């Protein structure tokens, strides 16, 4: 690789990032507030996304 | 030598509980 190279010749740098999406427990998560747990009363929720 | 695997090596598909029910 030189800078005098054209654009198509020219490094890239390339990250893949590739997700788990699993049914399995989360190591991972969007950062997100928690609100405590409730019990017997009609809630929407969200566990792990 | 060789022998019968009988019904040994099955293992859960997927990281899921099911419970009372005939899966495919």
């Amino acid at each position: 690789f030189q800078p005098t190279y054209g654009v198509g010749y020219q490094p890239y740098r390339v990250v893949v990032l590739s997700f788990e999406l699993l049914h399995a427990p989360a190591t991972v998560c969007g950062p997100k507030k928690s609100t405590n747990l409730v019990k017997n009363k009609c809630v929407n929720f969200n566990f792990n996304g | 030598a060789y022998t019968n695997s009988f019904t040994r090596g099955v293992y859960y598909p997927d990281k899921v509980f099911r419970s009372s029910v005939l899966h495919s």
